[PDB]
């Protein structure tokens, strides 16, 4: 049976086939493989080979507690096979389809023995039968379809079934047929009953290229249990998410739940596991036992409150606008939904990465942003309308003063607390009337001790002392120090680059808490204006706390 | 034509394998007419399972009709040498750029190597498996094609060579670099000579600089009727910062006018010293730098930064603080641009002179976030040729430096 074209395949270059020897095995297991190599054998899927064939593969015979199934282990040829284009990894979203009158499931039955292997690659497929106690030579066989296990019949499986349909789809336009594994789905919006006859129509075309389709009508119906999906007619939504409970955790524990969560944050909103992966941060051996952070916990409790309620998803019409919201979940996490209809999602999502120590709300906004026009370039193949909690003014404000470039899409405002703002902001000149601090930090790079202080114009100097640090911690510490002892205005000067391009940055959020009281401090300011001087030049007030501070 | 060039890979490498990337459905059904019409043309033929290369394709406009184009930095790198790029190019006061790619698809490309110059449609959410096609002729983009076609080139071009022996002509990629200093009017008039002359050789041509102009820009210093202690901090940092590159700047006198602790407000005035040492300092950034030299055998390395107002500084080195280039880039807004549109141009144009003066694009390092330039920079690119680049994530706190 070859109506269908072999795919030339090769050996990867230098390398011969495989000669792994056959393990010695039950005489049950060897009657069961006489009996399936004969059935095969008559179908023409193996054939009986020659003894100057040097290659052997080894075989086995099991039974998952009726019926008998044969294995081989292809690992060695495998290994020496060469590589072919990807099979297809990624699964399609459900929200990417269109809603269908009608639908249908065909399961091919024994897809890949169902398909020609290359004439001259079958011989490196030989596999040995062993006879009862090596009395007389085993039976020797090679595979004339592509074997179960080997690495080329998937994606020459999937090549021949794409050249299969294409005349009946040609012939067919008004049908759709997807490929997956050795599944068919078919949606079309004609009528139940001239949809069954299409379908029909397809089957025996099929089975003219010899495949097989459910005989009956077809074991499956709605709802379909797929790739961790439920898929019904008119929504779609994920299977039911059971998360453990457990006295203690260890690093899989907390892998498998930041997973689980990550799967039900596409339909269920407000999903949060940020200070589950912060758990998962020192990465180290999976059974190591890992306490559970308060945080975590109330993250965790969380999550079940929101896993309490069930969610659906709907499909896709491409008639409709595709529009995004987001909501800020708290401490640098963010929720949106996707969605064409008011109430009706097409899926949810969730964004809480820093990328960097320190950031603001307004540059995570426009990462989210980024993330969902990528997903939806993904899913739907263009980019939405997005509704966003933020104003013009603070927008325009960011990305104008924003160092790096960015791309902004048209958004309309939607006013929905909490909105995004500006905390504070630096002023771009000095302040004319306010103190002037000059700053200045330092620490014994072996000790670890140091100390902060400043000297002001209006001749107020002062150090404070600091144990275990290091010296930008101790510029921090000094433009902290100023922020404490000044009035509503002030103006500061440091030598300190690194500090300066940690303030100029103006974030609102850091995971070091030393940053933190110094965006309470600039909160609570009214006017900050910070200069840089290079250091050991003999400036003027910055050598004066350089001298203070050394000393 | 029949005769193909054999052509190879670099020892111990195989082909390329690069992911597609996830296109919207208008460049997905732009690439999927132009591919069936080169199908049509035997210019690409679809291809099997048994092939597991692969290169990125995209869709751009260049006009309205779409075209594709091809990312073969990967093919490029791992393909092997051929068996050289003219200083005087630099010099000349005009240079047109003429696209001649077109003629790479008159040649057969080596049998054996078709394979390596795979590429992928994509699907929209992985419906459907990509088609997959390979380049029978010599593909745009990819660096043998001019390579194996420079024979032909030379023999179309030696009459042209022949008549105008002062006119320089340098080939990059699909691109031919014609520089004369003849006026702007003779210069339109042998451009349009040498088009007509390809044309009737049946070599399809379907944008003129001028490197007179180009050159390293100098350090500014500012200058104010009324300085503060604020702007003489500045003044003395900039100095500081430019004293790396030139030897003889001073700021002694500069910073005793802030000798004690003063407010940033209070006004300075400057001295007699102060001035001439600014003056002085003044005349020394009017010179250029001393022993900075190109070679050829290391990386070019373009730093962008943004300056606001549409107003974006570049630097071309090879090591730091060793400017081969700099230079600044600016575009009017008339409220269609913003800042994807103008660093793809700045871009663009970077690569541009790197190319006249260099023979080579320079590795960049862009001021934005990957994801982002990877998602909008085909929508405004217009060359045919694609540079290699990375992401810079810590601000620069030297763009009011080189502002
Ligand atoms: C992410 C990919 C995905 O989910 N692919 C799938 C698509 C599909 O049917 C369609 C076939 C052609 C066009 C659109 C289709 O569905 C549109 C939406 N839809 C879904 C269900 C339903 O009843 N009615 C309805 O309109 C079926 C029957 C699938 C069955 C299994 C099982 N097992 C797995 C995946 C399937």
């Amino acid at each position: 049976i070859s109506p269908i074209e072999t795919v030339p395949v090769k050996l990867k270059p230098g390398m011969d086939g495989p000669k792994v020897k056959q393990w010695p095995l039950t005489e049950e297991k060897i009657k069961a493989l006489v009996e399936i190599c004969t059935e095969m054998e008559k179908e023409g899927k193996i054939s009986k080979i020659g003894p100057e064939n040097p290659y052997n593969t080894p075989v086995f015979a099991i039974k998952k507690k009726t019926k008998w199934r044969k294995l081989v282990d292809f690992r060695e040829l495998n290994k020496r096979t060469q590589d072919f284009w990807e099979v297809q990894l990624g699964i399609p979203h459900p929200a990417g389809l269109k809603k269908k009158k009608s639908v249908t499931v065909l399961d091919v039955g024994d897809a890949y023995f169902s398909v020609p292997l290359d004439e001259d690659f079958r011989k490196y497929t030989a596999f040995t039968i062993p006879s009862i106690n090596n009395e007389t030579p085993g039976i020797r066989y090679q595979y004339n379809v592509l074997p179960q296990g080997w690495k080329g019949s998937p994606a020459i499986f999937q090549s021949s079934m794409t050249k299969i349909l294409e005349p009946f789809a040609a012939q067919n336009p008004d049908i759709v047929i997807y490929q997956y594994m050795d599944d068919l789905y078919v949606g079309s919006d004609l009528e139940i009953g001239q949809h069954r006859t299409k379908i029909e129509e397809l089957r025996q075309h099929l089975l003219r290229w010899g495949l097989t389709t459910p005989d009956k009508k077809h074991q499956k119906e709605p709802p379909f249990l797929w790739m961790g999906y439920e898929l019904h007619p008119d929504k779609w939504t994920v299977q039911p998410i059971v998360l453990p409970e457990k006295d203690s955790w260890t690093v899989n524990d907390i892998q498998k739940l930041v997973g689980k969560l990550n799967w039900a944050s596409q339909i269920y909103p407000g999903i949060k596991v940020r200070q589950l992966s912060k758990l998962l941060r020192g990465t180290k051996a999976l059974t190591e036992v890992i306490p559970l952070t308060e945080e975590a916990e109330l993250e965790l409790a969380e999550n079940r409150e929101i896993l309490k309620e069930p969610v659906h998803g709907v499909y896709y019409d491409p008639s409709k606008d595709l529009i995004a919201e987001i909501q800020k979940q708290g401490q640098g996490q963010w929720t949106y939904q996707i969605y064409q209809e008011p109430f009706k999602n097409l899926k949810t999502g969730k964004y809480a990465r820093m990328r960097g120590a320190h950031t603001n709300d307004v540059k995570q906004l426009t990462e989210a942003v980024q993330k969902i026009t990528t997903e939806s370039i993904v899913i739907w193949g263009k980019t939405p309308k997005f509704k966003l909690p933020i104003q013009k003014e603070t927008w325009e404000t960011w990305w104008t003063e924003y160092w790096q470039a960015t791309w902004i899409p048209e958004w309309e405002f939607v006013n929905t607390p909490p909105l995004v703002k500006l905390w504070y902001q630096l002023e771009k000149e000095p302040i004319v009337g306010a103190e002037t601090f000059y700053v200045d930090g330092a620490a014994n790079r072996e000790t670890k001790l140091g100390k902060a202080g400043y000297v002001t114009n209006k001749g107020r100097q002062k150090v404070v002392p600091l144990t275990n640090t290091t010296n930008q911690k101790t510029e921090l510490q000094a433009i902290y120090l100023a922020l404490q002892d000044s009035g509503l205005e002030v103006n500061i000067v440091t030598d300190s680059q690194y500090a300066l391009g940690i303030i100029q940055a103006q974030p609102d959020k850091s995971e070091s808490e030393l940053v933190n009281q110094i965006i309470e401090q600039l909160i609570k300011k009214e006017k900050v204006y910070l200069a840089w001087v290079p250091a050991h030049k003999g400036i003027g007030g910055n050598e004066q706390v350089d001298k203070l501070v050394s000393a | 034509p029949i005769e193909t060039v054999p052509v190879k890979l670099k020892p111990g490498m195989d082909g390329p394998k690069v992911k597609q990337w996830p296109l919207t459905e208008e460049k997905i059904k732009a690439l999927v007419e132009i591919c069936t019409e080169m199908e049509k043309e035997g210019k690409i033929s679809k291809i099997g399972p048994e092939n597991p290369y692969n290169t990125p394709v995209f869709a751009i406009k260049k006009s309205t009709k779409w075209r594709k184009l091809v990312d073969f930095r990967e093919l490029n790198k791992r393909t092997q040498d051929f068996w050289p790029h003219p200083a005087g190019l630099k010099k000349k006061k005009s240079v047109t750029v003429l696209d001649v790619g077109d003629a790479y698809f008159s040649v057969p490309l080596d049998e054996d190597f078709r394979k390596y110059t795979a590429f992928t449609i994509p699907s929209i959410n992985n419906e459907t498996p990509g088609i997959r096609y390979q380049y029978n002729v010599l593909p745009q983009g990819w660096k043998g094609s001019p390579a194996i076609f420079q024979s032909s080139m030379t023999k179309i071009l030696e009459p042209f060579k022949k008549q105008n022996p002062d006119i320089v002509i340098y080939q990059y990629m699909d691109d031919l670099y014609v520089g004369s200093d003849l006026e702007i009017g003779q210069h339109r008039t042998k451009i349009e000579e040498l088009r007509q002359h390809l044309l009737r050789w049946g070599l399809t041509t379907p944008y003129e600089l001028h490197p007179d102009k180009w050159t390293v820009q100098p350090i500014v210093l500012p200058e104010k009727d009324s300085w503060t202690v604020n702007d003489i901090q500045k003044l003395v940092g900039k100095l500081n910062w430019a004293s790396q590159i030139y030897p003889g700047i001073k700021v002694r006198q500069l910073s005793k006018l802030l000798r004690g602790t003063k407010a940033l407000t209070e006004v300075i005035p400057l001295t007699e010293e102060a001035e001439l040492e600014l003056a002085e300092n003044r005349e020394i950034l009017k010179e250029p730098v001393h022993g900075v030299y190109y070679d050829p055998s290391k990386d070019l390395i373009a730093e962008i930064q943004k300056q606001g107002q549409g107003q974006w500084t570049y630097q071309i080195y090879q090591e730091p603080f060793k400017n081969l280039k700099t230079g600044k880039y600016a575009r009017m807004r008339g409220a269609h641009t913003n800042d994807v549109k103008q660093l793809t141009e700045a871009v663009q144009k970077i690569t541009t002179e790197s190319i006249v003066i260099w023979g080579k694009t320079p590795k960049f390092k862009l001021p934005i976030q990957k994801e982002t330039w990877e998602t909008w920079w085909t929508e405004y690119w217009q060359a045919t040729w694609i540079p290699e680049w990375e992401f810079v994530n810590t601000p620069p706190l030297v763009k009011l430096w080189y502002q």
